[PDB]
């Protein structure tokens, strides 16, 4: 994990427990200890300036992949992007887990691009429980204007209208 | 702040230090050097 | 059936009650040995037919002795009923049909008792002296649907091609390596079903312990940690305090690495 995060490549928790058997507890705890003695280590030789690195969210290198396990298109995934970059100013879900914040804000771009893809398969495909996602999905409702892209709506690709209602 | 074009979509763009080198229109991740604006000179022999 | 061989007993009495001796009566029948073509196998072998009907009849003409065999229309309509059935050997030596039945096991000069022999009952069905073959006849209207059949057989692949997924390729790569889906199967959960099994016990007194492990000692004199902690239900550091006090452990006996009672107690 710290290997992906300095690497600009951050996978998830739950990409290393798919892989590596290891409870979650003991695997956060030794995350701590790496962290602070990877910390340690670099102020007695080279300092690094973390340069959010270390980010504990990261969501914008989530969408990407994200996408690509869904297969959608490019301007899906940079739409998605753009929300999740604008969802930190929402403070109702600040404190959610990025990855719920990258598979709701990927959720509100299906529905804005009409891609013909359920909640039921991007919860599956994305583990992410389909109530989970609907609420995500119910509270960005009322931020519509701010979360999707100004341009995209002013070019006429996507229009406001096309997300269903609550 | 500096001037690039994407391989397959020809579009214009502007990359700084900071920005990974990729499309932003289309993705590509293929990106070449715009021309340079000087005028260069050759002998037409 | 599985027995020994070379036995002087005369068990085979007692176990088998079918005589052992090779049935000859029906060795002066006449057995044809016929070698058919594929279909003509194929529809004459399988256990879902034959019922005993009858397939067809054999016509000798005696004037060259040709033969010929002309099939019942029973069976199917696109292959031909008339065939010749030519003979590349009018006498046939050494050759003879011998079928085994399973026994009922219900109700120099040295040698050795002992040889591996399987008691089979055997008898002569018959004695070969023609060896046939049956070729298709050349004026059957169905012969060439024989023919193409056999230019079918080269034909026909019996290969399919690989399939190619045509989905988007980030779909089939999400099930790959680093995903977020956990797996749901339970193949080879070793951890799951051998992590799950937790002992645990109490400090329970000293003279209650103690007559247990006399009786488990009067059960039997050898004993380990593991069993004796599995039939007394007691922590280790517990059962340990008492068992070095009334017992020891065998160092270089033949029952080495057991705990056994102590030769003090043992004639108690
Ligand atoms: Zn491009």
């Amino acid at each position: 994990l710290i290997g992906c995060r300095r690497a600009e490549v951050a996978r998830t928790f739950k990409e290393i427990q798919s892989l590596i058997h290891v409870k979650t507890k003991e695997f956060g705890k030794t995350l701590n200890i790496m962290k602070n003695i990877l910390r340690g280590k670099s102020e007695d030789g080279f300092l690094k300036i973390d340069t959010d690195n270390m980010s504990g969210a990261q969501n914008l290198t989530y969408i990407p992949r994200f996408c690509s396990h869904l297969g959608l298109p490019m301007q899906v995934t940079t739409s998605a992007e753009y929300t999740a970059k604008k969802c930190k100013e929402i403070k109702e879900i600040a404190g959610k887990s990025p990855i719920t914040i990258a598979v709701v804000s990927i959720y509100l771009n299906i529905l804005l691009f009409q891609i013909p893809i359920t909640a039921a398969k991007v919860g599956q495909t994305l583990q992410v429980t389909e109530g989970t996602i609907k609420s995500g999905y119910k509270i960005l409702y009322e931020h519509r204007d701010k979360l999707v892209d100004p341009q995209l709506i002013a070019n006429g690709v996507v229009s406001l209208d096309n997300l269903p209602g609550v | 702040t500096l001037k690039y074009i994407c391989a397959e979509c020809s579009s214009k763009l502007s990359l700084s230090r900071t920005d990974a080198v990729r499309c932003k229109d289309c993705g590509h991740r293929i990106l070449l050097k715009a021309r340079t604006k000087r005028l260069v000179q050759f002998e037409a022999r | 059936e599985v027995f020994d061989g070379n036995d002087i007993e005369n068990n085979e009495t007692k176990v088998y009650e079918e005589s052992l001796d090779l049935d000859l009566e029906r060795s002066n029948r006449q057995v044809w040995l016929v070698r058919l073509p594929m279909f003509l196998a194929e529809k004459w072998r399988d256990r879902n037919n034959l019922h005993g009907q009858e397939l067809g009849k054999i016509r000798i003409n005696k004037d060259g002795s040709k033969i010929t065999l002309l099939l019942n229309e029973n069976d199917n309509d696109s292959i031909p009923h008339e065939y010749d059935l030519e003979l590349t050997k009018k006498v046939v030596e050494n050759e003879y049909v011998f079928t085994e039945q399973n026994l009922k096991k219900y109700q120099r000069d040295r040698y050795i008792p002992y040889v591996k022999t399987i008691p089979k009952k055997t008898a002569i069905v018959g004695t070969v002296c023609h060896e046939c073959q049956v070729m298709p006849s050349m004026n059957d209207p169905n012969y060439h649907k024989i023919v193409e059949q056999r230019r079918n057989i080269v034909k026909l692949n019996n290969k399919e091609r690989i399939t190619t997924l045509d989905e988007t390729v980030g779909v089939t790569m999400s099930h790959t390596g680093m995903s977020m889906r956990s797996d749901n199967s339970n193949f080879l959960k070793v951890g799951r079903e051998k992590a799950k099994s937790n002992i645990k016990s109490i400090r329970m007194p000293k003279k209650e312990i103690l007559d247990y492990l006399f009786k488990l000692f009067d059960e039997y004199d050898y004993w380990s940690l593991k069993g004796l902690k599995e039939r007394t239900r007691q922590p280790e550091a517990h059962l340990k305090e008492c068992l070095d006090k009334v017992a020891t452990l065998v160092k270089k006996g033949p029952y080495a690495f057991k705990y056994t009672l102590r030769p003090e107690y043992k004639k108690l």
